[PDB]
RNA sequence: CGUAAAGCGCACGCAGGCGGUUUGUUAAGUCAGAUGUGAAAUCCCCGGGCUCAACCUGGGAACUGCAUCUGAUACUGGCAAGCUUGAGUCUCGUAGAGGGGGGUAGAAUUCCAGGUGUAGCGGUGAAAUGCGUAGAGAUCUGGAGGAAUACCGGUGGCGAAGGCGGCCCCCUGGACGAAGACUGACGCUCAGGUGCGAAAGCGUGGGGAGCAAACAGGAUUAGAUACCCUGGUAGUCCACGCCGUAAACGAUGUCGACUUGGAGGUUGUGCCCUUGAGGCGUGGCUUCCGGAGCUAACGCGUUAAGUCGACCGCCUGGGGAGUA
């Protein structure tokens, strides 16, 4: 289509020969990713999302790179989207057991977060307290929703968030991801070419992604 | 300099499987040719095909049955250095069966299980699994 | 190094058909002139071990490919003997 | 067999081991069948007998071996004819401290003679031995002799290794490249054998400026046969002979093939816009990082310690001992 096959690739060194399948390498020596390659894997993912959003499960999207979190925080959110978008912390999916005491914590700290026990000891208490929800919002975000377990992962870079396909491919959990040339494909259950960096890119896969997703079958 | 042929032939097949190379292509011979036979016949690969009248060139299509390659061993067995030559009663079997001998007898080179239906002896090209 | 009008007349000498630069009588008569030529070097430079290796290396090749001939052909071989003067 | 024990310091090669590809053949190996034989007893498998078992015994099996007869080449080996794709040769060039001989040049050190000039120079953590009151050191001029070539100089280049650095000439070895031609397996490795082989050392004849084992003096120290200083002989240099050892190392033998990549260096070549030390390919040699794989790990990683093939060398606990 139209709208893929314009993001082009970047990082015309140290690239990867797993990823050399889908490179054409026109426009002198720059790794342009191929759109008859990036195009049915694109549409064979969205169909087992949709297979995935049928049994109304966890996606569990992830995008933690520099000027593109803020548009995944906010634009594929439309009713009931869980994501990761800053600070990735690791081993959340191993050891959840224990990150359940911390997301209990935050569910405590925004219970009566705007008045009575945080109001009182009025700023003494309440700078710390202000910076420890922040930073534990900013930590989990939106996790406290996802409740754990996620039955699929998406991710927005492969090479960024190399540690959440890991540990996915450790708690076998599918994984539906973009990658970039220097990323690597092997660990990823569903891949899909594109450029991570470009806002362009970001935002129109994340709207293709939330695309047919918000009602699964029913 | 290039004693054994056959062990780089088989070796350039290691190779492919290994680094995932879809075809093989090298420089054939009668004995290359009867190999790359028994091996399509047994489906340890897809085709084999010689290009060329003046220099003949083997191209063996390597198969994959999963994401892991179809062969799980190749070895040479006789060597330039050492023949192994062994009778209807003494060729060996491979994993039990599951794999094959190549092994050249008298009538021709084929698998062992075919060579003691026969009831020729012969030596073992080599040992596929 | 042998010379360019010398290794052209020891080809059209040796070579019976024109433009046979590469048969073994050719070969094994360019090797034997320039280890007359290294001989006279030589006597004059004792101690050069490095262009000695060189000589040493042609000496091998020039026997090696007289035994290739005498393997394939006694009389090219007896024929090339006794026109070179080697060999007693 | 990199580091635990283990790759000869390197190379050339005889015997030996192995050997690209196509077509004809007794078949020598090899394969298949049959025959003669492989004594009996003893292990093995079905039975009997001793009340059972050991023990005895019937038949078969086995003795994997060696000879004789019959078959095609599937492979190896021989003969005959081939092919080029391994190896080599020629044409034209390119880079290089590759080697041997000779000549020359410029800094600098030392010494001798001389001019100016005075009371210190040199050395060290401090001093002192030493040089200088017969004039040192310092500066300048002229002359003599020997050795090594600042900059270029580089994670550069060449050579089998050891190794090779000013410039010029003569003789000469090797490597690489576009393109074309030629011979047609002429190839790889190689125990013995032969050659090369740092520095130190040895013999003869020279040379000897610096440096410097030994030696002497002065320091240091509890002592100092040392580290330090002041001198200083062999030696370091040349010619011809020995010696044949090194942490001779990449602690990794040679040849051949295959196997993801990136960043440079060096050296040839094809195309593009002849307009530039600009772009795209193909070769050789190299430096670093790194994927699979391997490894005990460190790490190696297309120049492998990865996957194989050919051949050679070496190891079998430490010390004694690479000693008698």
């Amino acid at each position: 289509m139209l709208k893929a096959g314009v993001h082009f690739g970047h990082q015309t060194r140290y690239w990867n020969p797993k990823m050399k399948p889908f490179i054409f390498g026109a426009r002198n020596k720059v790794h342009i990713i191929n759109l008859e390659k990036t195009v049915p894997m694109f549409n064979e993912a969205l169909a087992e999302l949709n297979k995935i959003a049928s049994r109304k499960g966890k996606i569990l999207f992830v995008g933690t790179k520099r000027a593109a979190s803020e548009a995944v925080k906010d634009a594929a959110l439309s009713c009931d989207q869980f994501f990761v978008n800053h600070r990735w912390l690791g081993g959340m999916l191993t050891n959840w057991k224990t990150v359940r005491q911390s997301i209990k914590r935050l569910k405590d700290l925004e219970t009566q977060s705007q008045d009575g026990t945080f109001d009182k000891l009025t700023k003494k208490e309440a700078l710390m307290r202000t910076r420890e929800l922040e930073k534990l919002e900013n930590s989990l975000g939106g996790i406290k929703d996802m409740g754990g377990l996620p039955d699929a992962l998406f991710v927005i870079d492969a090479d960024h968030e190399h540690i959440a396909i890991k540990e996915a491919n450790n708690l076998g959990i599918p994984v539906f991801a973009i990658v970039d040339t220097n990323s690597d494909p092997d660990g990823v259950d569903f891949v899909i070419p594109g450029n991570d960096d470009a806002i362009r890119a970001v935002t129109l896969y994340l709207g293709a992604v939330a695309a047919t997703v918000r009602e699964g079958r029913s | 300099s290039m004693q054994d042929p056959i062990a780089d032939m088989l070796t350039r097949i290691r190779n492919g499987q290994a680094a995932n190379k879809a075809a093989v292509t090298m420089p054939s011979s009668k004995l290359k040719v009867a190999i790359a036979n028994v091996l399509k016949e047994e489906g340890f690969i897809e085709d084999f095909k010689v290009e060329g009248d003046t220099k003949p060139e083997l191209e063996l299509t390597l198969k994959y049955f999963q994401g892991k390659a179809v062969v799980e061993s190749i070895q040479r067995v006789s060597r330039p250095g050492l023949r192994i030559y062994k009778r209807k009663d003494e060729l060996p079997k491979v994993m039990a069966g599951l794999g094959i001998a190549v092994v050249s007898t008298s009538k021709g080179v084929m698998t062992d299980r075919a060579a003691r239906q026969a009831g020729l002896g012969g030596e073992i090209i080599c040992y596929v699994a | 190094s042998l010379s360019t009008e010398a290794t052209a007349k020891i080809v059209s000498e040796f070579g019976r058909d024109a433009n046979d630069t590469g048969s073994t009588e050719v070969q094994v008569a360019l090797l034997t002139a320039q280890i007359n030529h290294l001989q006279g070097h030589f006597a004059e430079h004792k101690k050069d071990h490095h262009s000695r290796r060189g000589l040493l290396r042609m000496v091998s090749q020039r026997r090696k490919l007289l035994d290739y001939l005498k393997r394939k052909d006694v009389a090219r071989y007896t024929q090339l003997i006794e026109r070179l003067g080697l060999r007693r």
